[PDB]
């Protein structure tokens, strides 16, 4: 009777870890959008001190 | 015949020993389990809600 619960515990646990992984690598990547979109707001600091 | 009762009561009693033996052996370990899985299930709900 307990063993069964154990089962849908295992279940739903590794689908939680499918979860987190994912959200994990997600946060890297939203994170990388933040390193790129930054270097290059400037190198947009050329294009704008040139105009100047 | 009274060799005899020396043995039979003896094999019977030998058996009561095992009965005692099982009696000695009894559960709390078991009772413990439902409590834990009931508990682990709950933490899983946490993590999930998190």
């Amino acid at each position: 009777e307990n063993g069964e619960k154990i089962t849908s515990l295992h279940r739903e646990v590794e689908k939680v870890k499918l979860d987190q992984k994912r959200l994990d690598q997600e946060l890297d990547f939203i994170l990388s959008q933040q390193k790129e979109l930054e270097d290059l707001l400037s190198p947009l600091e050329e294009l704008v001190k040139e105009q100047s | 015949i009274c060799q005899d009762v020396e043995n039979l009561q003896k094999f019977v009693k030998e058996q009561k020993q095992v009965q005692e033996e099982i009696s000695r052996m009894s559960s709390k370990a078991m009772l413990k389990v439902q409590e834990d899985i009931k508990a682990l299930k709950q933490l899983l709900s946490l993590a999930a809600n998190g």
